[PDB]
């Protein structure tokens, strides 16, 4: 006997209505695994066309664990859903799981398949199976349950939750736990071998009533830099000015006056210029400006948050999190180490996650990305790299890189 | 027909249709009232009366060639009015993604959307009236009790339907293949014929128990078989021969004809090209326009004549070999390719031909022409193949280290099929020793449309060029064409435009510009060129005289 919660798309927003795309066999017949099964328990229901909404589906597996996770791009969906701000069954976030040693996340997402859905809103919730080489139609289903992917789950299971890990939270009052979506953050500052284990204690606790290790404590900014020489040719200070003159657009008091008037006249690129000692007097206080952070930037958990990555070459990935132009929250550089080197795509998807997950980690919520990528090549590859339960909002730039600020 | 019916709607806030019926000529109106009385007797339609205030019209066509007259009823307004569908049609079969089966048979249901009920509810928005002659009557209406043809929702709830009903077959006899396309079966196994055959006729059955007929007229029980549009031989197939458009005057709308015509041939006709032809619709203004072929629009056309000429064939898929893609360049940023398993033995061909972008090079677009084969290849057979590409790894190499967008290519390996992709041109990563160095800068006036162009150099050279008709972002453009028209064999460039910065760096060997082609052009027939930046305004060295110069 349970009592469902009404939920609404938000005012002048119809459900979402995107095209299934193309899947390899291996993700279909998967998909129909995991679909038939959970049609058989009650989970999700055969539907037809006369229902108008439509979500992509398709399959993950992930490196540790090798059976296919289904994964429905609700990202339309959450959308056009209800606040639950306003329901007042939003999750507050936790300062301190960034301070901690380890954190590890967990796939929660099965929770939510033990509480149904309003009857009036799973109708939003559909999705179509493809079929190799068109041999049927699309088919179709709809959600019975809280479904995974979907804003709304974490919001109403809210309640159910916190019941849940109450015994283990007033057990273990310095272990932290966040959840966003279908994850569970799970952070201590013990040593891994028993951080681990009060995991291991978690996962029998939660399969009774019904991971990835991260440590934020080591991940670190990487500030702009500028070169340091001896010698100085015309390209080497216009090359400077230009990256500085940039720089100010987000640093306080840094000056180009001194070092521009080497360049009066018109020079040689190659033309060896040394530096006037105020010239160097200007280079140094610009060098400790651009040393530490800025001031005046401070998180507004009323804005959107925004990450921009830039490809360096050589497996070197550099990116920033801001919320407001010039404003930076957070400046970095991802490094591939799988040892292939081989593929732009796969380690851009793997610096979005990880972006991702370090915003989950320090401020509650993934970052909308604007991805150095064109739209075509980044849909044809992503998803056979994707490995989380989530999927943060995109977007496809063109930049050239002016100078290489970042690097 | 006894299938329970689906629920449908019509949009919310609005009403059924009231489109007033058109006059019609007595012999129409007696072929509809014949047609309509033997569809009352099958139960498809049923008289309905004035109280009903709904109507669309009905009006009465021709048969193919027996003169007998077939019923339309117009059903766009409805249409407009009924609710949206989600589609269950994602895609077409294609006959090179079938394995090869011992045993095959093609069958069609008869009068397929006439044995599906309608939803009750929903019938009497159909209503249609048969007018009197000169309004004898006000004349007699009928409401469909079936899927009407014409309706929006009839190929969903048809096709739906059919999955429901050939479900349970599907699952007891999971090594039978069945090809599902609307109203068409195609089903092949690897049973002797003879107990095929006997799972054919249970087939029968299971669709006669839920009301659907399957006529012997349609059922074909040897190769070659008719389907989807194309001939199943047992080791290969075919494509049902194509006609192309012979006239001696040409419209837009013949080469129109005539390029669709050739696409469809692409699926199995290699080296099939179209830029030509196409490029004759370009800025015309009505469908009747006589369009005069232009000396490649011939070339192209009889160049496409002479492969078509020749008979082809595509082979079967055979899962347990790999899938292979080979790409060739045709030039003018066209492409084509095979897609087989063994060697000269094509499951089918296809081409790439598109613009994206107004600055593009021959790098980027082998790269979508990867994505698009990559895509086709996972829709017909669920994976990706093996790529032979006429690109060096050395090119390759280049390319993906210097430019600055994530870019990548799955397992190819080269092939030496001239004229080979390659990158055109590339810019110096450091300023050339020994090379002069030019300051160039243009600006145009927003409100005028006049602008100017020019450089100042290390070496004591100046130039400004006036412009009409012009944009700041040409006139920039315009600064770089001088220079490079200007300087030697080496030359260090610094502009203030990102913009033409951004253009150039991601060295296109083609552009939509003439501007930018010339560019282009230039830049191909340099030794080194070095381009750099500087922000404008700031009175940083040279960029400061140039931008003097131009005021
Ligand atoms: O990658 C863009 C591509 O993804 C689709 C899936 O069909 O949908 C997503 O696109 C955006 C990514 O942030 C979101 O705006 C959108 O809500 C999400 O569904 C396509 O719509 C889009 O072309």
């Amino acid at each position: 006997p349970i009592e469902t919660v009404p939920v609404k798309l938000k005012p002048g927003m119809d459900g979402p209505k995107v095209k299934q795309w193309p899947l390899t066999e291996e993700k279909i017949k998967a998909l129909v695994e995991i679909c038939t099964e959970m049609e058989k328990e009650g989970k999700i229901s055969k539907i037809g066309p006369e229902n108008p909404y439509n979500t992509p589906v398709f399959a993950i597996k992930k490196k540790d664990s090798t059976k296919w996770r289904k994964l429905v791009d609700f990202r339309e969906l959450n959308k056009r859903t209800q606040d639950f701000w306003e329901v007042q069954l939003g999750i507050p976030h936790p300062a301190g799981l960034k301070q901690k040693k380890s954190v590890t996340v967990l796939d929660v997402g099965d929770a939510y398949f033990s509480v149904p859905l309003d009857k009036d809103f799973r109708k939003y919730t559909a999705f179509t199976i493809p079929s190799i080489n068109n041999e049927t139609p699309g088919i179709r289903y709809q959600y019975n349950v809280l479904p995974q992917g979907w804003k709304g789950s974490p919001a109403i299971f809210q309640s159910s939750m916190t019941k849940i890990l109450e015994p283990f939270r007033k057990q273990n009052p310095d272990i932290v736990i966040y959840q966003y979506m279908d994850d569970l953050y799970v952070g201590s500052d013990l040593e891994i071998g028993q951080h681990r284990t009060k995991i291991e204690e978690l996962r029998q606790h939660l399969l009774r009533w019904g991971g990835y290790e991260l440590h934020p404590d080591k991940w670190t900014v990487q500030p702009i830099v500028l070169p340091e020489k001896d010698s100085w040719t015309v390209n080497d200070i216009q090359k400077l000015v230009g990256k500085l003159n940039w720089a100010s657009q987000i640093y306080a008091g840094i000056k180009v006056r001194q070092l521009s008037k080497l360049l009066r006249g018109t020079k040689a690129l190659t033309e060896v210029v040394p530096l006037t000692e105020e010239a160097e007097l200007e280079l140094a206080e610009n060098r400790e400006i651009l040393k530490e952070p800025v001031h005046g930037v401070y998180y507004d958990p009323s804005k959107d948050l925004i990450a921009e990555i830039q490809k360096q070459g050589q497996g070197q990935w550099t990116y920033q999190i801001y919320q407001e132009p010039f404003k930076n929250l957070k400046t970095g550089k991802y490094a591939r180490m799988k040892g292939a080197h081989t593929n732009d795509v796969k380690q851009l998807t793997e610096a979005v996650q990880k972006i991702a997950t370090e915003s989950i980690v320090i401020w509650g919520k993934t970052p909308k990305f604007k991805l150095p990528i064109q739209k075509e090549t980044w849909e044809a590859w992503w998803t056979e790299y994707w490995q989380a339960t989530w999927i943060p909002e995109w977007e496809f730039v063109n930049t050239p890189p002016l100078v290489k600020l970042w690097y | 027909s006894p299938i329970e019916t689906v629920p449908v709607k019509l949009k919310p806030g609005m009403d059924g249709p009231k489109v007033k019926q058109w006059p019609l000529t007595e012999e129409k109106i007696k072929a509809l009232v014949e047609i309509c009385t033997e569809m009352e007797k099958e139960g498809k339609i049923s008289k309905i009366g004035p109280e009903n205030p709904y109507n669309t019209p009905v009006f009465a066509i021709k048969k193919k060639d027996s003169t007998k007259w077939r019923k339309l009823v117009d059903f766009r307004e409805l249409n407009k009015r009924t609710q949206d569908f989600w589609e269950v049609q994602l895609g077409i079969p294609h006959p090179a993604g079938l394995k090869q089966k011992k045993s095959v048979t093609v069958l069609d249901v008869g009068d397929a959307y006439f044995s599906v009920p309608l939803d009750k509810d929903f019938r009497k928005y159909t209503a249609f009236t048969i007018p009197s002659i000169n309004n004898e009557t006000p004349g007699i209406r009928y409401q469909y009790n079936v899927l009407p043809m014409g309706w929006k929702g009839s190929p969903a709830i048809f096709q739906s339907s059919m999955t429901k009903i050939l479900e349970p077959f599907r699952k007891q006899n999971p090594d039978i293949v069945i090809y599902q396309y609307m109203d068409d079966l195609y089903v092949g196994s690897d049973l002797e014929i003879g107990q095929h055959r006997t799972k054919i006729e249970e087939l029968r059955q299971h669709l006669l128990r839920w009301g659907f007929t399957t006529p012997d007229k349609k059922h074909q029980k040897e190769p070659p078989f008719l389907w989807m549009g194309y001939e199943l031989h047992p080791d290969k197939w075919t494509v049902q021969p194509i006609v192309l458009p012979e006239k001696d005057s040409w419209t837009v709308n013949d080469i129109q004809k005539l390029v669709g015509k050739l696409n469809w041939a692409s699926q199995i006709y290699a080296g099939i090209k179209v830029r030509q032809l196409s490029k004759l619709l370009r800025g015309t203004k009505a469908l009747t326009e006589v369009v005069p072929l232009t000396e490649e629009a011939e070339l192209e056309l009889a160049e496409n004549r002479e492969i078509l000429k020749e008979p082809v064939h595509g082979v079967y898929y055979d899962p347990s070999k790999d899938l292979i893609a080979e790409i060739q360049k045709q030039g003018q940023g066209q492409w084509t390719y095979q897609i087989y398993q063994e060697p000269f033995k094509n499951l089918k061909t296809g081409k790439y031909a598109r613009m994206k972008g107004a600055h593009t090079n021959d790098v980027k677009q082998l790269t979508e022409a990867v994505q698009k084969i990559a895509t086709e290849s996972i829709v017909i057979w669920g994976k990706t193949p093996k790529f032979k590409l006429p690109i060096q790894k050395e090119t390759w190499e280049a390319w993906w280290t210097e430019y600055w967008q994530a870019t990548w290519i799955p397992e190819w390996e080269f092939v030496n099929t001239p004229p080979l992709v390659k990158l055109w041109y590339q810019l110096e990563k450091e300023p050339i020793i020994g090379a002069e160095t030019f300051y160039v800068d243009g600006a145009a006036n927003r409100e005028t449309k006049l602008g100017k162009a020019g450089y100042v150099t290390d070496r004591g050279r100046q130039k400004v060029v006036p412009l009409t008709d012009t944009t700041n972002q040409k006139t920039e453009l315009q600064a770089i064409h001088l220079a490079l028209q200007d300087s030697g064999l080496e030359v260090n460039i610094v502009t203030d435009s990102q913009y033409a910065l951004g253009i150039i760096q991601a060295q296109p060997d083609k552009s939509e510009s003439e501007l930018v082609s010339q560019i282009i052009e230039q830049l191909i027939k340099k030794e080194k060129v070095y381009l750099a930046w500087v922000p404008a305004h700031k009175g940083i060295g040279g960029n400061e005289q140039v931008d003097k110069l131009v005021s």
